[PDB]
């Protein structure tokens, strides 16, 4: 099964600065990666699908890139509401798997 | 209209049904099998087409028993459908040539 | 002849946008793609995006904040790149290049130097550099010209309209108080000057100016 | 000449047009998709041929929706064209056999 | 996306000596690699295409080799005009990407 690695586990950034979360797959998964945001005591929320596709309701600030084994979730100009845990998830091979998560700190 | 045209039309519609049913059934059969890639409907439909046409790129394929049985049905339906269109075309040319003579 | 024509420079105030152009000549096919590449000073080449003029579809680097929007005018064989809401990070040379759909950039434009600053445009002042009366010449003599007080970059300095290339050094500009300054050096046989005239030509794209300064011996 | 020969000729010329149009359209559809390999015209033309003939090595293939739709058209045009040549050949043999009898 | 690695970043060689620039792809790209030369304040210039194909106008001194993930650009007998930055670029997968560049020092 596909191992999804999210490192570093915590990212400290200053306000309005661009940020990049990393997600690496143990093997090539094309662009079959999706990103979720989970705020404290909240449920996960889809941010990006198939590496870079926008989801309605999500701020233009969020974008994704990558293909193969290396993926990135970016936020242009971070603000307080972005403080949360971010997870990547693959749907290339069965079973679906989740990354270990990255916490955003401002 | 004539039989060969009706059969061609019928074979085409039937083929489309097999591609749709096959895509759905392939995902059902493949999920639960570690490593299977034929697990989301859109690419399964793509997979079913390249299987029915006998291209078989190798980008997607079934790994389970039932997914493979579904694949065999898709292959045979595709071969049979296109073969039947060829057969209809031959019938058309043959009829016309007789006419050109009498 | 120059296959791809790009303006020399563009000064843009922070937050504003600018539309760069790339005019193509030479063979043109419906299958040609025009690419845009960004290069910051001292750094490498970064792919921005591409467009196929015959259809108008454009693709962009997804890995970087999207600052560009590509369009194309078929009638004028010109490709455009709209960069919006720029910051100092966007200052760089932007090249356009033509790809025949076979993967490589056969030819490149000269590049457009884009500068993001609040400063105002200023043409350069060109001053002569002739040896002092006590300098002893060998078989060669070194002359030059001072180009100061201009903004933004760049300026192009040639000698005798380009006919004089050997023995020429043009130094990198230094920035001080929102203005650039540089000098250009030229060395010719001591016997040939001043009998044979020596002139430097300084072109400054941003101000649409180009001046000549003849170098004659001091009184 | 006779219909089956005209149709065979027409199908061949048409096939060549589909291969050319398909190569061009596949690159248009695939560029912009990370990982796509069917992105330069010369190999796309090669890809279109091995697709129309149904070989499908797997060295090249479309990953986008439109590239795949283009691929399906190429597959069907190829199958139909060669099927139509087979049909023309059958018509030719059948006509001749009647002659050998009367 | 394909990462193109050019190491070392700077190469110091003596006049007339043969030199080799390295370019490594994060994954196999056949021979879909091209080399460009960029002199100070100049625009990039195509030197070699598809790893080893000659470009008219370019000195016989330049040659390329490699396939898969490892490529090399070589110059037989370096001279002053070869002082410049050298970049590799791939066209195997979308999007096209550039190497980080190698500077030639004499
Ligand atoms: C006819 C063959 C075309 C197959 C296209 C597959 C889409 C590829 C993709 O990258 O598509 C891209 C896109 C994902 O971003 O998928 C999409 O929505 C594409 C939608 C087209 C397919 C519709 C869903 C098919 C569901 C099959 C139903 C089976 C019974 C249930
Ligand atoms: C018929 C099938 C032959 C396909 C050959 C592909 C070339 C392979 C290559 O390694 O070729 C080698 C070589 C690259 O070095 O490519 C070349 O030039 C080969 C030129 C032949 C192909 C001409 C370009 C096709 C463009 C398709 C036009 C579509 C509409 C626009
Ligand atoms: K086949
Ligand atoms: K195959
Ligand atoms: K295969
Ligand atoms: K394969
Ligand atoms: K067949
Ligand atoms: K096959």
């Amino acid at each position: 099964d596909i191992l999804l690695t999210q490192s570093p586990a915590i990212l400290s950034v200053s306000p309005g600065e661009r940020v990049s979360f990393s997600c690496r797959a143990s093997q090539s998964i094309g662009t079959d990666i999706h990103w979720y945001q989970q705020r404290t005591n909240g449920s996960p929320r889809l941010l990006i699908k198939y590496a870079s596709e926008s989801i309605s309701g999500i701020p233009s600030r969020f974008s994704g890139s990558g293909s193969g084994t290396d993926f990135t979730l970016s936020i242009n100009s971070v603000e307080s509401e972005d403080i949360a845990n971010y997870y990547c998830q693959q749907s290339n091979r069965w079973p679906f798997t989740f990354g270990s998560g990255t916490k955003l700190e401002i | 209209s004539a039989l060969h045209w009706r059969a061609a039309g019928a074979a085409t519609v039937l083929l489309v049904i097999v591609l749709l049913a096959g895509s759905y059934l392939a995902v059902l059969a493949e999920r639960g099998a570690p490593g299977a890639q034929l697990i989301t409907y859109p690419r399964a439909l793509w997979w079913s087409v390249e299987t029915a046409t006998t291209v078989g790129y190798g980008d997607l394929y079934p790994v389970t028993l039932w997914g493979r049985l579904v694949a065999v049905v898709v292959m045979v339906a595709g071969i049979t459908s296109f073969g039947l269109v060829t057969a209809a075309l031959a019938t058309w040319f043959v009829g016309r040539a007789q006419e050109r003579r009498g | 002849q120059v296959q791809l024509q790009q303006p020399g420079a563009e000064l843009v105030k922070p937050g504003a946008s600018v539309k760069l152009s790339c005019k193509a000549s030479g063979y043109t096919f419906t299958s040609d793609w025009i690419h845009w590449v960004k290069q910051r000073p001292g750094h490498g080449l970064e792919w921005i995006g591409e467009i196929i003029p015959s259809y108008g579809r454009a693709n962009y680097n997804e890995k970087i904040q999207k600052k560009a929007t590509l369009t194309a005018d078929k009638s004028s064989s010109t490709a455009f790149m709209q960069l919006s809401s720029l910051t100092s990070e966007d200052s760089a040379v932007y090249y356009c290049a033509r790809e025949r759909g076979d993967g490589y950039f056969a030819v490149w434009g000269a590049g457009t130097t884009v500068t993001v600053s609040s400063a105002k445009t200023t043409p350069p002042s060109v001053y002569p550099l002739a040896p002092g009366s006590a300098a002893q010449t060998n078989s060669m003599v070194t002359l030059g010209c001072l180009v100061k007080g201009y903004f933004p970059e760049p300026v192009t300095v040639t000698w005798n309209s380009g006919s004089l290339s050997s023995g020429v050094h043009t130094f990198p500009a230094v920035l001080q108080s929102d203005l650039y300054t540089l000098s250009s050096s030229v060395t010719v046989p001591s016997s040939s000057w001043p009998s044979e005239t020596v002139t430097c030509n300084v072109a400054h794209p941003a101000s649409s100016t180009k001046v000549d300064k003849k170098i004659v011996p001091r009184d």
